[PDB]
RNA sequence: GCUCGCUUCG
């Protein structure tokens, strides 16, 4: 129910405890990301009846 | 982040970068860095009683 | 067709509420206004 | 030694509010009208018959609506909710059937079950299906528990009917005239004719005036053909004064000039000044004197009833209206129109009434012609009116009627217009607002500025504040918070008590006893009940008896002791306010009573019942002496104010402490909170509407009066808390603006979301052909579709979930040409917008034409930037002048940085004290985790809060030591930091920005069009040219008006002077003297115009040399 | 509808002491006090969760589901 | 190909081709929603 | 696309 850009604001405040200091800025661009430059965090979450 | 019903289901990836909080809120570190001057009462007269 | 150009990509793209039927290839505004 | 004094006494609203109150007005006014109303009326024309072929008949016997159903199904009803008549874009309505009994062949026939119409069922109603259900139950059937209800669905738009508010009928009215004379105006109304007619001075005789008439006539010879043919009697009736005598003398001078002595003579010149209503069908046969008698006897004065031709009653009633004439002749005892004591209301009960009336009579009279018709030449096979009763008329009457929102009733010339309205869905506090509005009988196209003044007589009656602020200032008010409207009553057991009272029968005595000065006259609802001695007993024993219970609680009875009448009023549509009754200073209701309410021993009809409260009227309590407080009883009190919060409206609730504001800001503020942004229900996500504004994260204030709890505004907010510092930062403030923080916004604060409908419909034409969507066009070069149709599904409708751009499709829909190969043409449902909108749901949905209906629900994600406009619950709107970051805002000795920082200058020019005191209280409420009142005309106090403040250690008065975040250095004024409840409008930049390139132009005249939605440009008015006139630039306002709007190239014939046409003049034949010329395309549409009016323009053109 | 993760002033994360406040509210503890217990010194974060509605349930209720 | 929906309140599967009467199995509700897509959809934190 | 009505906005 909740919106998908509501969801996306909400993920994005949430705090991560990974050290900035070994990671680098991502250049203009590259949405690929590579692997100095991001992380990435899978949420699937299916609900159901007990 | 978000409260679900059976059927509902939240599939999503989260690609994470560097950034500083100039650019957005949400890469601040510190909830609250603040700083104040240290106050010093002083008594021009001895007082005393109630 | 186009008029300059003799190609027949005329498509019919609107710009910023512009009816105008141009030639997709050198840009050339066959038709316009509604 | 104070008087003891009732605290919980405001526990009397909340219970008054169970039964009635905000929206079981219209909802008892629908009920009634469809459970007692239409029987009446079905009842008044049970039987109607054919004059040719006697003794044939159609009789109905008993009507009945029904619950709400719908015609889908094949013959076959089935119940649907109003949720899903809103998203099918139907009408929500029941069957009205009747039962009936008629004559076929000369054998009665008889028929128990047969529909005649469809009524619109209005929510919440006795029939409608959302009565009696739990909150459980309206989340099953996609309904909020918290709506209002009380409105109509019809095609899946909400109407709601506005009450209507006019002036009370069978009343004598005087006034003064255009020339400055005195006369008097009655409008006697009964169930059939509403005749005006009026009286004047002009001459220093009275003149009595009617439509009826050709001329007017002196009143001397209307007493005269009305029975009374003395002169004695007629000056006695009109009073016994001196004065009265002497301005009375020209008339008696007047008539005695003439030879008019007898009743007969009298008739016969009334006859003389009769026309006839444009040769009046059948004959004559010397009706003139009995035109004049039937003119006297029912045309005028229609409210005085005569028995039998016995105008005594009505010889009295004009007598009294003479006497009142005279002596506002003298002292300006002049009556006003907007006293609202004198006014009436009309709900939706009543228009309804007389809308199913007036169409119930069409139909009769339908069915009477088509018998007409058909029975006597069609054949030995006798005809039925099962076979021509026609459903659609009343049915297609009451959609239209209730849609359109214009009402024309030729059985009684009204012609209204803007009845209904379609309900504001922009938040819970619009809604409920609308909900209770009424609108006035001027129906403002002018500047009347006699209606738009705020009298006195809407105290406790009508919101004093809440009103639209622009041209509609004044004559479209709210109703109270606590108010009600009375209904009619049956009339008999009044006139009995009257009777049985000692009031004496006019007929019984002679006018003389009119002047005397103990006589006083008792009225009812305009007629005259008689004449009686110390009325003060008779009102004490009617207002005692109406206390007991054998009268009706909402009968007013009124005393003017200036023209000595008690009025006694049951007519229906009166305002009426709930009071405590005091008797020797001392209050009925106790603690006691309060106690036995909240523990649930007793309710407000046991108050009602045990002579505690009892409900006055404007004209009622024009005579009784109210207190506001315990501590303003006096000995001289009759009535004790339940609440005085209660005089502020719904909008004008949500105000904190608005006894501190200034009553412009309290209406702006009213004005705002009807756009306010919020949440609008529980079903707000299921529920597809053409504009929806959402919050992100809406929070209830802190600082709530009395009237959200009451309202259940809370568990729908429209606003958000934020911590406002009251400082001058950046000069980005400076008049009315306001500086946003970047993190607060990064964090959510104000985020909005914007839903908006996209509709298309696929119709079955009258040919057996469809209109049908495509799939998507797949690129062969790639093998994916294009750009345009790149969010398509495999069946052409664009599917949830996706991304919206500029210009592209969202139903791929091509419908044929024909109405042999059907030749299909692309009409397809591109998106207009300048951003980017997601897709939340497609819902697709089949009529009973076979039609599909889908509708797109397009949602935008939108924060706050430059140009969103903001208020602050106190009318200061702003606009946000500056976002500047978290580092840039000051921060105090905790390291709370502000959201919002608003100008300190507007305080004093508004003197808006209200505001520092919710921020104050509000700050105190966060600090100590309490919900502070800011009801109105009390509340929390200040010395409370203040010591709230000084507990935690906070300052007393709000202001903190703040040190700057630019400079690093503490500021040398303390700045005032606290909570206050902002809350967001819908007006926006993004949909307000607008810039026009060449685009298109009209076909009439080549200028650009108006609208945005159309894409139109701005408009140079005629203050514009003005200006550039008075500037002198010549060449621009000719660049303005003439080269960038509609330049044009004309041929004009040099010869004769007219246009030609692509060089060439078809008047002379000739292409020698034609010549190309620049023009405006308004002045060559002028000029072709003027030659159409035979108004023919020679040009005669010449060098520019 | 629902808790907002970040305090619009300070940017205190206070999403995750939601439903732990419902629970000093299922328990005996008033407002001032298990605000308090829970850490929110500055009145930004009182304000921030005395101030919410959870209107995030009555939605389900209407959901499909 | 097996174009898919999703009924107003039974919320069940239902495969109906083009130019069907719009209705649902095991009841007689007439809102006939569409499923979400499956395609990739990026969104901005922002 | 024309018209009208309501509604808001300053
Ligand atoms: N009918 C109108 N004609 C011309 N200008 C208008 C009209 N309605 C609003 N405006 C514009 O809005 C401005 C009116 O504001 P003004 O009356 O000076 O303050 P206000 O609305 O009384 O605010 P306060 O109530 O004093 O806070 C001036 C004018 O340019
Ligand atoms: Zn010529
Ligand atoms: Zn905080
Ligand atoms: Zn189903």
């Amino acid at each position: 129910i909740v919106q998908d850009e509501i969801l996306a604001h909400r993920l994005g405040l949430i705090p991560i405890h990974a050290d900035p200091r070994l990671f680098e800025y991502r250049n203009q661009g590259d949405e690929e990301g590579t692997e100095i430059d991001t992380l990435q965090f899978r949420l699937q979450v299916r609900c159901t009846r007990n | 982040i978000a409260q679900l019903r059976p059927g509902q289901e939240i599939d999503l990836l989260m690609h994470c970068v560097k950034g500083i909080g100039k650019d957005h809120a949400k890469f601040s570190p510190v909830a609250t860095a603040s700083y104040r001057l240290l106050p010093d009462i002083t008594l021009l007269e001895p007082v005393e009683g109630e | 067709r186009c008029p300059d150009c003799g190609s027949t990509e005329l498509v019919e793209d609107s710009h910023y509420s512009q009816s105008q039927l141009v030639c997709s290839d050198c840009g050339c505004v066959v038709t316009e206004g509604v | 030694a104070p008087i003891p004094t009732v605290e919980e006494k405001w526990r009397l609203l909340p219970a008054f509010l169970k039964v009635k109150g905000l929206v079981k007005q219209h909802i008892d006014s629908f009920n009634y009208f469809i459970n007692v109303e239409i029987k009446k009326i079905m009842k008044a024309n049970e039987k109607v018959t054919s004059d040719a072929d006697p003794m044939w008949y159609l009789k109905y016997l008993n009507i009945y609506v029904g619950l709400p159903d719908v015609e889908e199904s094949f013959n076959v009803t089935r119940p649907v909710s109003p949720h899903e008549c809103r998203l099918r874009d139907m009408t929500y309505s029941a069957p009205i059937t009747v039962d009936i009994e008629y004559t076929r062949g000369s054998q009665r026939i008889i028929r128990n079950a047969l529909p005649i119409g469809r009524m619109p069922i209005m929510l919440r109603s006795s029939n409608c299906v959302l009565t009696g259900k739990t909150p459980a139950e309206f989340a099953k059937l996609n309904e909020c528990p918290l709506d209002p209800g009380g409105y109509f669905i019809v095609k899946g738009v909400e109407k709601v009917i506005l009450i209507q508010e006019q002036l009370s009928k069978n009343r004598i009215i005087v006034e003064a005239d255009r020339k400055g004379a005195v006369g008097a105006s009655v409008t006697s109304s009964t169930h059939e004719k509403k005749s005006r007619t009026n009286m004047a001075v002009k001459q220093g005789r009275f003149y009595l005036r009617h439509n009826t008439l050709s001329e007017d006539i002196p009143i001397v010879i209307i007493f005269k053909a009305m029975g009374v043919e003395s002169d004695q009697e007629i000056v006695q009736m009109i009073g016994t004064e001196e004065h009265v005598m002497a301005a009375f003398g020209p008339s008696l001078e007047e008539c005695q000039k003439a030879q008019i002595f007898t009743q007969m003579q009298a008739l016969k010149y009334i006859g003389n000044k009769v026309r006839r209503q444009r040769m009046w069908g059948g004959g004559p046969k010397k009706t003139k004197i009995e035109e004049a008698r039937e003119l006297l006897a029912s045309t005028i004065l229609t409210h005085v009833p005569v028995k039998e031709f016995n105008f005594r009653a009505k010889c009295i009633y004009t007598a009294v209206m003479v006497r009142r004439v005279i002596l506002a002749q003298g002292d300006n005892k002049v009556d006003d129109r907007d006293y609202y004591g004198n006014k009436r209301l009309e709900l939706a009960g009543q228009l309804l009434s007389l809308l199913f009336e007036d169409l119930f009579k069409k139909f009769n009279s339908e069915m009477k012609k088509i018998a007409d018709q058909v029975i006597p030449k069609q054949r030995a096979a006798q005809f039925d009116v099962v076979k021509h009763m026609r459903q659609d008329q009343i049915t297609n009457g009451m959609v239209n009627a209730i849609s359109t929102g214009n009402w024309s009733l030729k059985r009684f010339k009204m012609d209204r217009q803007g009845v209904t309205q379609v309900l504001s869905r922009l938040s819970y506090i619009s809604a409920l607002g609308m909900m209770t509005r009424i609108s006035s009988q001027f129906e403002k196209t002018r500047k009347v500025s006699g209606p738009r003044s705020l009298q006195p007589s809407q105290w406790g009656m009508l919101c004093p504040s809440d009103t639209p602020e622009g041209e509609a200032c004044g004559l479209v008010k709210n109703l109270a918070l606590m108010t009600h409207i009375t209904t009619d009553m049956e009339d008999g057991p009044i006139v009995k008590l009257a009777s049985n009272l000692g009031v004496e029968d006019v007929n019984l005595l002679c006018g003389e006893e009119l002047s005397y000065p103990n006589v006083f006259l008792v009225f009812l609802n305009g007629n005259i009940l008689g004449v009686i001695r110390d009325h003060k007993k008779l009102v004490n024993t009617f207002r005692l008896m109406r206390r007991a219970g054998y009268i009706n609680e909402f009968v007013s009875i009124s005393t003017n002791l200036t023209d000595r009448c008690v009025y006694i009023s049951s007519d229906g549509g009166r305002l009426c306010r709930p009071y405590i009754i005091v008797k020797k200073q001392k209050p009925a209701v106790t603690n006691k009573h309060m106690e036995e309410l909240a523990q649930g021993y007793r309710n407000f009809e046991d108050f009602l019942h045990e002579s505690l409260v009892e409900y006055l009227d404007v004209n009622e309590e024009n005579d009784c002496n109210i207190a506001l407080y315990e501590h303003t009883i006096n000995k001289d009190t009759t009535h004790l104010e339940i609440e005085p919060f209660t005089l502020l409206g719904v909008c004008a609730g949500l105000i904190p402490y608005p006894h501190h504001n200034q009553s412009p800001r309290n209406t702006y503020q009213c004005a705002m909170g009807k756009q306010a942004m919020g949440t609008i229900g529980y079903n707000q996500r299921n529920r597809i509407d053409t504009l929806m504004y959402l919050l992100a994260y809406p929070q209830k204030p802190m600082v709530k009066t009395k009237t959200i709890e009451l309202i259940e505004f809370e568990k729908l907010p429209a606003g958000q808390n934020a911590t406002v510092a009251v400082m001058s930062y950046s000069g980005y403030d400076i008049e009315d603006a306001l500086v946003l923080n970047k993190a607060s916004l990064d964090r959510g604060f104000g985020r909005c979301l914007v839903y908006k409908n996209a509709k298309c419909t696929l119709k079955r034409y009258t040919n057996q052909t469809f209109d049908k969507v495509m799939g998507p066009m797949l690129d062969a070069a790639t093998r994916k579709p294009i750009w345009r149709h790149e969010i398509l599904d495999a069946d052409g409708i664009c599917s949830p979930g996706e991304k919206v751009e500029n210009k592209q499709v969202l139903v791929n829909k091509s419908m044929p040409t024909v109405t042999q190969q059907p030749q299909y043409k692309d009409v397809p449902i591109t998106y207009k917008g300048a951003t980017d909108s997601y897709i939340e749901k497609v819902m697709i949905s089949s009529n009973a034409e076979d039609a599909f209906l889908i509708k797109m629900l397009l949602r935008q994600t939108r924060r706050p930037e430059i140009g969103d406009k903001f208020s602050s619950r106190h009318g200061q709107k702003g606009v946000c002048g500056l976002i500047v970051p978290q580092e840039d805002m000051p921060f105090c000795d905790s390291g709370i940085c502000p959201d919002i920082i608003m100008n300190p200058h507007g305080f004093p020019s508004r003197m808006t004290v209200g505001k520092l005191i919710e921020l104050l209280a509000g700050k105190a409420g966060v600090l100590d985790g309490r919900f502070h009142y800011g009801t109105a005309f009390g509340g929390s106090k200040v010395k409370d809060v203040c010591e709230d403040l000084v507990r935690h250690g906070y300052n007393y008065l709000g202001k903190d030591y703040v040190t700057s975040g630019i400079t690093g250095e503490p500021l040398e004024a303390y700045i005032y930091f606290g909570p206050v409840y902002y809350q967001k409008l819908k007006h926006m930049v993004l949909d307000k920005m607008h810039a026009r390139a060449r685009g298109p132009r009209a076909v009439l005249t080549r200028q650009p069009t108006e609208g945005r939605s159309r894409d139109g440009g701005l408009r140079l008015g005629e203050m514009e040219r003005d200006c550039l006139i008075g500037y002198g630039a010549s060449m621009l306002l000719l660049e303005r008006l003439m080269i960038s709007s509609d330049a044009f190239e004309v041929d004009v014939c040099g010869q004769c002077g007219l246009l030609g046409y692509s060089g060439w003049c078809h008047y002379c034949k000739s292409s020698c003297h034609v010549s190309s010329l620049r023009i405006p395309y308004a002045c060559k549409l002028l000029f072709q115009e003027l030659q159409s009016m035979n108004i023919i323009p020679r040009l005669k053109l010449s060098k520019y040399n | 509808m629902i808790i907002p993760v970040r305090c619009f002033t300070c940017g205190k994360i206070v999403g995750n002491k939601w439903e732990a406040y419902l629970g000093l509210l299922q328990a005996e503890y008033t407002e001032g006090d298990a605000l308090d217990a829970l850490g929110l010194k500055r009145y930004c974060c009182r304000r921030m969760l005395l101030a919410h509605v959870d209107l995030i349930e009555k939605l389900l209720n209407y959901a499909p589901l | 190909q097996p174009m898919i929906y999703i009924c107003g309140e039974c919320h069940t599967e239902n495969e109906i081709k083009s130019r069907d009467p719009i209705r649902c199995r095991e009841c007689g509700y007439r809102i006939m929603y569409k499923k979400r897509t499956k395609r990739l959809v990026v969104f901005d934190a922002r």
